[PDB]
């Protein structure tokens, strides 16, 4: 229907004279600069934002979104033609593929014969000599689609979907152009690969071996060939977009090139790409017809909404965030912003913020002490333990939420599972691995299987998982902080029994928890009325009642916490005696009493990492005495409910 | 070259085209930036005059001022018969940075040039030396790739160094190198070498001119050895959420059978990408390739580990200066305490646990009871750490795990019985069922650290009985019947019943392990918490000081020397001391709820005394060794604090 | 992805007693380009180069090659043509096509596709008898 020479001129015109004031208001050619950067081989990926294209040619954006594979090819053609005139120096040949490109180009010039018309097969395939790769960023005027509803009517179209990443293969080399050499001639043979399989060539087709009518067997080699970083992921529907009685649907996303190594399993992502078929020929197909599988050829992969990425590299922000972080009540404001719909539990929220920020990991002369804070909320029924855990799951960047026994066994640990790219046995992690450097919220901790409690022992202290079962012999790597929620021994605290007889945790597991918080709800008229007013306001308006400080948005909380995270403070010597005295005093009162939990050196280490976290929240580089004071006070408030 | 055969190198792959291209319209290889002449001359310049100006130790030949480090190595290759030169890539990096960049980038073109250069230099001198083949260079110690998941398709066919633990090694695979043919008619024979990975069958005999009468005769052909190795990588960079990685290695001709399962090794080789067929019976290949390493070099040395068995058995591991220094250390009155204190330096005053672990690292005297009908005697020392939590048992187990070669770490319910002994899987590269060893066999000459020993069901803890008694693992499974070797030391850590020591219960009631299993351990260290304020203060200072601010190499070499040369034997007065000690300890342990002594504790004492004599580099077990064995055995179990009626109190 | 197939591509043969037919064809091309007739006094002309030019530009697409010219310029090529005319005339005609291409280049539009050149060939040798066509002359 349409003429692609004119479309190529259109996309050339867009690339050459589109400008924006992004550089601090200075008017830059957004894509000409990148053509410069990738003509000098300083850049590989060119993300063509289609919002930019739509500013001056919405019909082009419609055509792109309707074919989306013709236009990716057109854009690659156009940029490849524009690169020579944007090259202002000579590339340093940073790579080994670059040497092959340079030798091929130089040989082609050397035997040029510019006026002689060479065969269509006597040329280098375009894909063999590109070194860049071009991707679309979907127009924002396209509303994201739901994985279930991306069907045959959108094959070939550019669509945007979002879901949880459930499974990512390892990055492995996918052949793009298979290069062969001959045993007779000295020409190279190229076989661009489009299918998932290919039959390697046997005889060479070069001009010399045809003239000579020689054998000319050709040999497949990796050295001149083109591979691309390839990776296959499975992405899954979000829970709040599944039909009522249904399970979430998956989609295969084929990720190649510079989009690899972005998504990890557990990530919430938005993927823009072309919905494309794979011919699926070969089977003993029941039905006649050209049936095919489907996949999303990823163009843009964006983590989001709990695993947001770009803010991390954008730590520089407004003067405001400077002024709130500088404020003295910043710690109180961040603590209050944790689940504002839950009323009360101010100190619990302070401790939870400490778990999110965490302490500093020590590595002294090969004896690792982990800076993770593990917290257990040992509480009465209906005191909002699960709500706090679910909130912390929605907040923390790498967080997995686990209730009683749905995620038991290999749902926490790893399992060996078959792959598809290589058909061998890959290792897949469970909740403790999917939360490797984040939080794992274990709800109903007390009703957990004993094997899983043992695994949690070894995770909490050594921060690994040792498996020596039949198919698996590995030490997984689980650097997570455990946020546990449990009920006392008989579902409710019994003041007639002893504290550890209510906790029903062994001393070893009880010591694994830096802060173990008792939450009792004794009735009382004033506090019950206040709690009821808060709850009824939340029901009435879907928001917490207004207070003096507006709670921070969960994006701001993530950014503030992440900005705190890279702030390793050191305990000074001037605090050594103060900390030691606090620990000794705490230790003495532990056995002076008859209603105290197990206390050990881990209690000191808990003081020390809690105070390090508190110092970190103030963005200081040394721990002060107020941090140690706040750590001590939180440690007493953990059991304050007993009084 | 002296007419000496130049054997092919399967580790470099099949030869390529090797096209020479002139960059002027100087003579580089096509697709590379190397010309063979300048590379050869650069490497000759390197071999002739390279001196390490910073390294002086563990040479044992290296004059290390004498202008060649490497032509000293050539002299060794003249003295011994082995035609291999191991070149440290860091040396090339120092000498010629561009040559190093060329080597790791085009090893298949640069290493054969290095081979020619080395043989030219070697046969310049030593011109009457005889070698079964010309010298093959083996570059090692390239820039370590910390995580092999970080490797890109840009890295295919380059030289990389990685580290990990050998998990499985295949049987030796014969690879054809030169085919032999006879005519079915005239019996004329011919030979055809591999050319780019295939053999061109003669198809007409040159004698009787019969078409297609030459037949390949497999057992007159020439073959090379190949071996597949599963190596579990040990990345230094472990990004969040990344599971452990198994990499395929292929060893050839001489690196075959050079590593055993459970060995920790640095492997240098070529990163290869290979096509996968869609079925074994078709020639279509997938678009997505799989990767392996073609092994060039195995490096067993690790700075942070102890010497492995292959190293310790090597005769020239120590210079005379080193041996004299070690012996001078052995003459120190408190070498025992110094070596013990060098262990886990970050752990505060567990001096007796550290002495026991030192004795475990030294071990008792290997004995050949074969002519006595007795069986095999366990020379290994098995330590159990039982104590209430937070007392740093897992830190000690982690330290021993991270220090020994051939170690394994197991915790709690994560291991099974067949996962510790052995099981059958199906190798997904051959589609064949192969037998895989478990944790207890991978530590066959090392220490298996079992953590949360108590939180570990009796099914898998029965497997430990035969390992701890007879150092063997007899498996009678469906088809496979054998006796795997499991000569492991066991370092176990366990909690008491109720997870905290309670003083109202006796020692036996409180450890709560089967009483036959406790006799297998030759030290039970009771890591109990005294409710002591002074210790609280001292430990608190150690731990806080840990938040702001004896060598290892000497310890490593001391232990290696003791394992190599010292074989303590019981003296007569040591014999008598042991008799008396056993009788006394049996009187003592026959009390109410104490860990009793069986004839097995006499052998425990013998092992501890032999290990202690070995710490002294003694070669003769004397009364002092037995005295320290008794003392260590009593201090563990706190038998001074134990009354013959009840439990213990405090020290 | 399993639907299309691009072609097979190849490059020029960069790099690298009985000469291969490519080399013989190259020597035929050299003979056609560089066989010079005349003397410096009367000037030199390249007989077959300008004969190809003239014939092609007229639309003829053939040339007449004298076997003595070939024998003088390259005696081995002439021996090949006499012993094995079938394959070496294919080489010579392919050479003529190339030379005509590079002497008529560029051509007016409509004449874009290059034509096959028939190489008729003549000699000054005396003809042999039709009775002498025995079996030893087959394929010569
Ligand atoms: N302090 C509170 N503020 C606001 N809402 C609360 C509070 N306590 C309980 N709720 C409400 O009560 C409901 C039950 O809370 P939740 O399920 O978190 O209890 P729980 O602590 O998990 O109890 P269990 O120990 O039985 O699991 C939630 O919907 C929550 O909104
Ligand atoms: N004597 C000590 N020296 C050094 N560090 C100690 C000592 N006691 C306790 N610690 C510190 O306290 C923590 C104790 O945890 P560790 O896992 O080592 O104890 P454990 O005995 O394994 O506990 P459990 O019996 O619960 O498994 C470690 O971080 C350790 O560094
Ligand atoms: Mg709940
Ligand atoms: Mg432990
Ligand atoms: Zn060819
Ligand atoms: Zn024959």
């Amino acid at each position: 229907l349409k003429d692609y020479a004119l479309e190529k001129e259109k996309v050339k015109k867009f690339l050459q004279e589109f400008y924006q004031d992004d550089e601090l208001g200075k008017k830059q050619f957004k894509y000409g600069n990148q053509l410069v950067r990738l003509a000098h081989r300083e850049q590989v990926a060119l993300y063509v934002d289609l919002d930019d294209v739509a500013e001056d040619d919405p019909e082009l954006v419609d055509s792109i979104c309707e074919n989306a594979r013709r236009y990716a090819k057109l854009f690659a053609d156009a940029v490849q033609e524009l690169l020579p005139q944007y090259k202002e120096r000579e590339v340093v040949n940073k790579d080994v593929l670059d040497v092959y490109i340079e030798h091929r180009l130089m040989m082609e010039q050397r035997s040029r014969d510019p006026g002689m018309v060479r065969s269509p097969q006597n040329q280098y395939p375009a894909e063999l000599m590109r070194r860049f790769e071009l991707y679309f960023q979907g127009p924002s005027s396209n509303k994201p689609r739901v994985i279930r509803e991306v069907r045959a009517d959108s094959v070939g179209k550019l669509v945007t979907v979002r879901g949880i990443v459930t499974r990512v293969s390892e990055v492995k080399p996918k052949m793009v152009v298979a290069t062969y050499t001959c045993d007779q001639c000295g020409a190279e043979t190229y076989q661009p690969i489009q299918s998932p399989t290919f039959m390697p060539l046997i005889m060479c087709p070069s001009q010399e071996c045809q003239t000579n009518r020689s054998g000319g067997r050709l040999y497949l080699q990796t050295r001149g060939s083109r591979f691309i970083k390839f990776q296959e992921m499975k992405m899954q529907e979000h829970s709040d977009q599944v039909p009522v009685g249904n399970i979430p649907r998956s989609i295969t996303v084929l990720v190649e090139g510079e989009n690899t190594r972005i998504a990890q399993p557990g990530d919430h992502v938005s993927v823009t790409g072309i919905f494309l078929p794979i011919l699926r020929t070969g089977f003993r197909q029941v039905v006649q017809g050209l049936l095919s599988e489907t996949y999303l050829e990823a163009h843009r992969i964006v983590k989001m909404n709990k695993s947001e990425d770009d803010e991390s590299g954008a730590g520089e922000l407004t003067r405001e965030e400077l002024r709130q972080i500088a404020e003295e009540d910043f710690y109180e404001k961040l603590a209050a912003s944790i689940a504002p719909e839950i009323y009360g539990h101010e100190d619990v929220k302070k401790a939870l913020l400490l778990l999110l920020v965490g302490g500093v990991d020590q590595s002294p002369r090969g004896m690792k002490i982990r800076g993770n804070i593990n917290i257990c909320l040992m509480g009465d029924p209906g005191v909002a333990k699960s709500q706090l855990l679910s909130y912390i799951d929605r907040l923390a960047p790498r967080s997995q939420y686990t209730t009683g026994r749905g995620s038991s066994g290999v749902g926490l640990t790893a399992a060996v599972l078959r792959d598809s790219v290589s058909g061998e046995l890959t290792l897949e992690g469970g909740a403790l691995v999917l939360a490797d450097q984040g939080v794992c919220c274990i709800d109903e901790f007390d009703k957990m299987a004993e094997a899983d409690r043992t695994a949690i022992h070894e995770v909490m202290e050594q921060q690994t998982i040792s498996i020596a079962k039949a198919g698996i012999l590995t030490t997984l790597n689980a650097r997570c902080s455990i946020l546990a929620a449990a009920n006392p021994a008989y579902g409710r605290y019994n003041p007639r029994r002893s504290l550890e007889q209510n906790i029903q945790l062994p001393a070893a597991l009880l010591s694994r928890f830096d802060l173990l918080w008792l939450i009792q709800d004794r009735p009382d008229r004033d506090n019950d009325l206040r709690l009821a007013q808060h709850i009824t306001y939340v029901h009435q308006h879907s928001r917490q009642p207004p207070s003096q400080f507006e709670p921070l948005d969960m994006k701001l909380m993530r950014r503030y916490i992440a900005m705190c995270r890279e702030k390793q403070p050191m305990v000074p010597e001037s605090l050594a005696d103060y900390i030691t005295a606090a620990y000794v005093e705490m230790r003495r009162e532990a056995w002076a009493s008859k209603d105290a939990t197990y206390t050990s050196a881990r209690t000191l280490l808990a003081i020390l990492r809690l105070s390090t976290a508190l110092a970190r929240l103030r963005m200081v580089d040394v721990v002060e005495k107020e941090d140690v004071n706040e750590a001590i006070r939180l440690m007493e408030m953990s059991k304050d409910s007993l009084l | 070259v002296r007419g000496t055969p130049v054997r092919q190198r399967p580790d470099l792959g099949s030869a390529q085209k090797g096209l020479q291209v002139d960059l002027q319209s100087k003579l580089v290889i096509w697709g590379t930036d190397v010309n063979v002449a300048a590379c050869k001359e650069n490497f000759q310049r390197f071999l002739q005059r390279f001196i390490d100006p910073l390294a002086k130790e563990e040479e044992n030949v290296g004059i290390d001022i004498t202008e060649p480090l490497y032509m000293q190595r050539l002299g060794e290759i003249n003295v011994i018969g082995e035609p291999f030169l191991n070149v440290n890539c860091e040396h090339i990096k120092s000498f010629d940075k561009n040559l190093y960049r060329q080597l790791i980038s085009y090893p298949q073109e640069v290493i054969p040039t290095f081979d020619m250069a080395v043989n030219e230099i070697f046969f310049d001198r030593y011109p009457d030396s005889i070698l079964e083949h010309q010298i093959q260079v083996r570059p090692f110690n390239a820039l370590k790739t910390k995580n092999m998941r970080n490797l890109n398709p840009e890295d295919i066919d380059q030289l990389i160094t990685i580290s990990g633990m050998v998990i499985r090694t295949s049987q030796l695979i014969p690879e054809m190198q030169e085919a032999f043919f006879q005519c079915q008619v005239c019996a004329h024979t011919t030979r055809v070498e591999m050319d780019r990975g295939r053999i061109a069958e003669p198809s007409v005999c040159g004698r009787c001119h019969t078409t297609h009468s030459m037949a390949l005769i497999h057992n007159r052909s020439l073959f090379s050895d190949k071996q597949m190795i599963k190596l579990q990588e040990s990345p230094e960079d472990m990004p969040a959420g990344q599971t452990p990685h198994t990499v395929i290695l292929f060893a050839h001709n001489d690196l075959v059978d050079k590593v055993q399962p459970g060995d920790r090794v640095n492997v240098t080789g070529i990163y290869r990408a290979v096509p996968i067929r869609v079925n074994p019976r078709v020639s279509n290949v997938k678009s997505v390739y799989k990767t392996h390493i073609d092994v060039i070099h195995y490096r067993k040395t690790d700075a942070k580990r102890l010497h492995g068995l292959d190293e310790e058995a090597e005769q020239k591991l120590f210079s005379e200066k080193r041996v004299e220094l070690l012996k001078e250390l052995s003459r120190k009155p408190d070498i025992y305490e110094r070596l013990a204190s060098a262990l886990a330096p970050s752990i505060y005053e567990h001096e007796d646990i550290k002495k026991g672990i030192l004795l475990q690292l030294f071990g008792g005297t290997r004995k050949d009871f074969s002519h006595t009908g007795r069986g095999k005697f366990r020379a290994e020392i098995n330590i159990l750490l039982c104590g209430d939590p937070g007392t740093s048992k897992s830190q000690l187990l982690q330290y021993v795990y991270n220090l020994v070669p051939r170690g394994q770490y197991t915790s709690g319910k994560g291991s099974s019985a067949v996962g510790l002994t052995a099981y059958v899987m199906k190798d997904p590269e051959t589609r064949q069922l192969v037998l895989q060893t478990g944790a207890l066999v991978l530590s066959d000459n090392g220490i298996c650290c079992i953590d949360e020993f108590d939180k570990m069901n009796e099914s898998t803890r029965s497997v430990l009985h035969e390992v701890m008694e007879q150092q063997t693992l007899s498996i009678a499974k469906a088809g496979i019947i054998c006796q795997l070797n499991a000569r492991t030391s066991v370092l176990a850590a366990a909690n008491p019943i109720e997870s905290q020591w309670n003083p109202k219960k006796t020692t036996i009631e409180n450890i709560q392990l089967p009483h036959t299993l406790l006799s297998r351990f030759d030290l039970i260290f009771l890591l109990l918490d005294p409710q002591d304020e002074a210790y609280d203060r001292r430990l608190a200072h150690h731990l806080v000081a840990l938040y702001y601010q004896l060598d290892m190499a000497v310890l490593k070499d001391y232990i290696a020397y003791a394992h190599s040369t010292i074989m303590p034997r019981l003296s007569e007065e040591a014999s008598q001391a042991l008799i008396e000690a056993y009788v006394d300890m049996r009187k003592i342990g026959s009390s109410r709820g104490m860990v009793s002594a069986y004839p097995r504790q006499l052998e425990s004492l013998i092992r501890l005394a032999e290990a202690h004599a070995k710490v002294r580099l003694s070669n003769k077990v004397e009364a002092i060794d037995v005295e320290e064995a008794k003392r260590l055995h009593r201090e563990a179990l706190k038998q001074s604090a134990t009354d013959p009626r009840t439990g213990i109190v405090d020290i | 992805s399993g639907f299309d197939d691009p072609g097979i591509f190849y490059s020029d043969s960069f790099g690298g007693g009985q000469a291969r037919k490519s080399q013989l064809q190259r020597r035929f091309k050299e003979f056609l380009r560089q066989y010079r007739v005349g003397t410096d006094r009367t000037g030199f002309t390249f007989k077959y180069r300008d004969e190809l030019k003239r014939h092609y530009n007229l639309g003829e697409y053939w040339i007449e090659v004298e076997m003595e010219d070939l024998a003088s310029f390259d005696e081995d090529l002439a021996d090949y043509l006499y012993k094995q005319p079938a394959e070496h005339l294919q080489l010579l005609e392919e050479a003529a096509k190339e030379v005509a291409d590079e002497v008529t280049r560029p051509r007016p539009s409509g004449e874009e596709v290059l034509q096959d050149i028939q190489v008729m060939l003549k000699s000054d040798a005396s003809p042999s008898s039709i009775r002498s066509l025995k079996s030893d002359m087959m394929s010569h």
